[PDB]
């Protein structure tokens, strides 16, 4: 029924790359000491316009497409904080002690005390940047790493899933056939497959601290709120 | 009604 | 660091033979369950549980190793991670029931009887059939609920010094070693390479939702304080 | 001295 399984793993792969979403800008608004205010509202104004983006790259992931509408709203409701957090911290990678929001909006540890309690997830933000530099990630096993967030995330709260478990099988299969690709050893590819996912529980850490701080804080979209109001069951 | 469901068709 | 130069089986007979026991609680079964009562018998379970908890992660390899500072920190960031994965294996014969104690077996109707607990049942009950579906076997649980002790808190150390990475470098060769021990049993169980690359990583995305489940009930564990023990009372508090 | 700290270095 689903085409994802049939596609090989290099299929995969150049199918996941050409579905990256692209890098947005923020307002070049000159007046680099940001307030507690200005500070929020450059990040919720990137958010608000990265979402669409990234159901536009959701919809283009392999075997997506085949689940329900209730399905996919689930998966995203649940992951797209996660999403936004791999992604900053895929692309503050090559800036060590930096998380490079946008290309014209680069901070340090410094600039996220503006906020309070936001300083604690950017220092584990720069800690997972960090690791995925240590571990040389390439942006082959980055998409994959981000495609299994999605499906991942939500997929043990459908009650009131056998297609996304071998659609996560598949993803994982491409992970290995990257790994053997590059030369690893076969101790050395599920080594780096394990570090890889345990690297993913973190990141789920650092989307429920961010949100439990996100509700508490609440100009944002109607699109970002009803995606915030989804993770209010406390 | 969501704005995820006019995103995901539209 | 004598973790490092166990072998597969040698882990796997130390993480089985540091099981704790599993505790019975003084549930009366007469008097009538209500909000007050039904958290008080989780609390006083939970915290004696956690003297055991304390002892076993002692008996997990290459923890010792550790500073007492580092001990410290991953057990107050993953002792509710832990709580919750024992629950959910000695859960599995049981399909939509949480075996909290041996004489405490508990469905979503009674997790009703606390205001945000029942979201989180369900989420327990979703977890503990997944490992009933894969069939997931005692050694491979010893293994995840050692990845989780070494994992929680890796990446939330302070680490001012170089010589406190060389800390977080450690433990990441213990946990390389549990991977190896993990494929070990796999491979032995007639796998293929295929499927015990899968198996792998099914097993360790679940981690991903026990983290989400721990998360979930420490928020709401935070204004249950607001409305025990001393030991808990800490371990909860290092999570505000 | 927090509780789990004693108990970790109770030998
Ligand atoms: C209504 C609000 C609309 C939400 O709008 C927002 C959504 C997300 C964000 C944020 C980020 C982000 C944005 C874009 C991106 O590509 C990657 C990451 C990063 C991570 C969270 S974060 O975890 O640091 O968030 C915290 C943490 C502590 C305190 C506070 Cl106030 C917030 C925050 O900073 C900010 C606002
Ligand atoms: C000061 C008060 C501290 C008391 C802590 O003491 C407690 C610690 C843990 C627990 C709990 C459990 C548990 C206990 C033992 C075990 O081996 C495995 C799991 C399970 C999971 C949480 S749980 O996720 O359901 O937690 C929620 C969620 C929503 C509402 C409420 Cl009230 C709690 C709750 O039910 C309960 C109390």
């Amino acid at each position: 029924n689903s085409l994802a399984l049939s596609l090989t793993a290099d299929q995969m792969v150049s199918a996941l790359l050409d579905a990256e979403p692209p890098i947005l800008y923020s307002e070049y608004d000159p007046t680099r000491p940001f307030s507690e205010a200005s500070m929020m509202g450059l990040l919720t104004n990137l958010a608000d316009r990265e979402l669409v983006h990234m159901i536009n790259w959701a919809k283009r992931v392999p075997g997506f497409v085949d689940l329900t509408l209730h399905d996919q709203v689930h998966l995203l409701e649940c992951a797209w904080l996660e999403i936004l957090m791999i992604g900053l911290v895929w692309r503050s990678m090559e800036h060590p002690g930096k998380l490079l929001f946008a290309p014209n909006l680069l901070l340090d540890r410094n600039q996220g005390k503006c906020v309070e309690g936001m300083v604690e997830i950017f220092d584990m933000l720069l800690a997972t940047s960090s690791r995925f530099r240590m571990m040389n990630l390439q942006g082959e096993e980055f998409v994959c790493l981000k495609s299994i967030i999605l499906l991942n995330s939500g997929v043990y709260t459908f009650l009131s899933k056998d297609h996304i478990h071998r659609v996560l099988d598949k993803i994982t299969d491409t992970l290995i056939h990257l790994m053997a690709k590059a030369g690893l050893t076969l101790q050395q590819q599920h080594q780096r497959l394990a570090q890889l996912l345990l690297i993913l529980s973190h990141i789920r850490h650092m989307s429920n601290k961010g949100m439990e701080h996100l509700y508490s804080m609440k100009p944002l979209s109607d699109l970002l709120l009803e995606m915030l109001d989804a993770h209010r069951l406390h | 009604h969501k704005i995820l469901h006019r995103l995901l068709q539209d």
